């Protein structure tokens, strides 16, 4: 079990660590989060009490280094940093634990939610979409735009999500215009899975990664990407049976975890109704269709 | 964006543009089978691709053989239309290729856009106008060439005959749409108006009769009466 200590908490802030969130008051004696499960990526995220504008946060994996948070009064935010001095870090953490100034990551033992949301999400893989090579952790916020958004403006601050576009030469073979537009299997299986992603694991991970940035930061371009990757599968007549089964599980837990009050903005009516009721895979997402119908029957 | 009453003079500027109408591409008769079920039989169709400034009409004849052994023909028809329009554009010299293609039915937008991916600078546009191009098969010479075709064939016409020698494109298009609107609302009456006077003939190289300027005004007035009438006979007014 790993720890992310905080130097201090000088401004009132709501802190998230994965799907949990708690409030810290201005200058409250808070010095971090302990008992963080090893083996998963994690995200620690922030919404200031005074400006709910900009949710922001950091993706990290405690196996890749010792990380801590320190407020910067010049740039006005909580920043993640790496401590390279291992002895210094263990000392800091042990002292804060002894003084019980750290909250307990409240994982329930029955609960596989976070695993199920991050099954194919890896810090090294995340780095290929959020480019900042001098750090082992990755910053994301509400406002960052995607490479594809930048095509329709600062590239260093972009989400280099894989670009998917159903009316593009990459998607449409010359001479197969109608075939390829109405059945996207060749774009899914040859172009994307065999040529770019390399396997279903990488496809699923970016899709999981896109969802989590949409949910935790309200990142609109990430929401577009999540729905785009989903639609590409549902609109393919020929999908490996193992992929469909896994997709149904992935989406189930994503819909399960979504705040009920954010469904209006985070769910695209057209994609979901097409995927669940019109597409080739309309009968292949039993768990996802059941939870959608019981939890958001209005959207449909 | 979409083409409507507001931006109507753009049709007659000097940027090459084509209207594409797919109404008459897939044409069927519906009939009973010996067992008392219903079946369709296809007949020849055509794509109606028209330069509204010059009157040049690219009439691509769609032979019934293209549907043989195919499913979902109404959907295929839209993609076949887009394939043939794309082929036409590629066949034209660069300086004759259109800068815009306006489709008369919105369901042609995606098929045409996908077929024209090689031409990113050609704008594919819908329209809010309810244009009467479905009535093209009420023009006897066009109907004749479509029904007689034994193979796929493109036939080139000027739908304005020689009118542009005496009138502007805007006026010519207005005359054409009025004639076609009339033929669409009451074909028999429309055709009666056009031929009543045996002394006015259709030149071998023309589609419409050789009316003088004065006779066109009379003709045009008779077509507007017909259209308002049928609008009464239809709505009772
Ligand atoms: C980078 C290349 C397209 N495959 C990796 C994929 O992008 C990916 C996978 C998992 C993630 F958590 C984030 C991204």
């Amino acid at each position: 079990m790993n720890t992310v200590p905080f130097t201090s908490a000088p401004i009132e802030v709501t802190i998230g660590i994965d799907q949990y969130s708690f409030n810290v008051k201005e200058n409250q004696p808070f010095h971090g989060i302990k008992d963080i499960p090893i083996g998963h990526v994690h995200v620690i995220h922030f919404q200031h009490a005074d400006n709910s504008s900009m949710r922001y946060g950091y993706w990290f994996d405690c196996r890749m280094g010792n990380f801590y948070i320190q407020y910067d009064p010049k740039d006005g935010l909580y920043k993640m940093m790496e401590e390279r001095d291992g002895a210094k870090f263990e000392n800091i953490v042990h002292n804060f634990k002894e003084r019980q100034m750290m909250v307990s990551y409240p994982k329930i033992d029955e609960d596989d939610t976070w695993y199920n949301l991050t099954e194919f999400v890896q810090m090294d893989k995340i780095r290929k979409i959020v480019r900042k090579d001098e750090n082992q952790f990755s910053y994301v916020d509400s406002s960052m735009t995607t490479v594809q958004e930048n095509e329709l403006s600062d590239p260093a601050h972009s989400l280099n999500y894989t670009v998917i576009n159903f009316k593009s030469r990459e998607a449409i073979r010359p001479g197969h215009e109608m075939e390829d537009f109405l059945d996207k299997s060749y774009y899914l299986n040859t172009v994307m899975l065999q040529g770019i992603f390399k396997n279903s694991s990488n496809y699923f991970g970016e899709l999981q990664f896109a969802f989590l940035n949409a949910m935790f930061f309200g990142n609109y371009g990430s929401s577009l990407q999540w729905h785009a990757m989903i639609e590409l599968i549902c609109s393919s007549a020929t999908v490996p049976k193992h992929m469909l089964d896994k997709l149904d599980e992935i989406l189930y837990y994503q819909i399960k975890t979504l705040p009920e009050q954010y469904s209006d903005i985070l769910l695209n009516e057209r994609v979901w109704n097409i995927c669940l009721y019109s597409s080739f895979q309309k009968n292949s997402l039993h768990n996802t269709e059941k939870i959608m119908e019981n939890k958001y029957p209005e959207l449909l | 964006g979409a083409m409507n009453s507001s931006n109507y003079a753009e049709l007659f500027n000097n940027d090459i543009k084509l209207f594409v109408d797919d109404t008459n591409v897939y044409r069927v008769t519906v009939h009973k089978t010996f067992e008392g079920n219903v079946a369709t039989k296809a007949i020849n169709g055509c794509i109606f691709t028209l330069n509204p400034k010059t009157g040049h009409l690219f009439l691509k004849i769609i032979h019934t053989s293209v549907w043989a052994g195919q499913k979902r023909l109404s959907q295929l028809a839209k993609w076949k239309t887009a394939e043939e329009v794309s082929a036409l554009v590629r066949s034209l010299p660069k300086e004759e290729q259109p800068k815009q293609i306006i489709v008369t039915r919105k369901a042609m937008l995606d098929p045409l856009e996908v077929h024209m991916l090689d031409f990113p600078n050609i704008a594919i546009r819908p329209t809010e106008l309810r244009l009467p191009f479905s009535a093209a098969m009420s023009i006897d010479k066009l109907s004749d060439v479509v029904m007689k075709a034994t193979e796929p064939q493109m036939v080139l016409f000027n739908i304005y005959d020689d009118w542009l020698d005496r009138i502007s494109s805007y006026t010519a298009f207005s005359r054409l749409t009025l004639l076609l609107r009339a033929l669409k609302t009451n074909e028999e009456s429309a055709k009666m108006i056009l031929l009543s006077d045996p002394t006015i003939t259709i030149k071998s190289y023309h589609l419409w009769p050789s009316f003088t300027d004065e006779q066109w005004i009379t003709i045009e007035s008779q077509m507007r009466d017909l259209i308002l009438t049928e609008y009464g006979r239809k709505y009772n007014v």
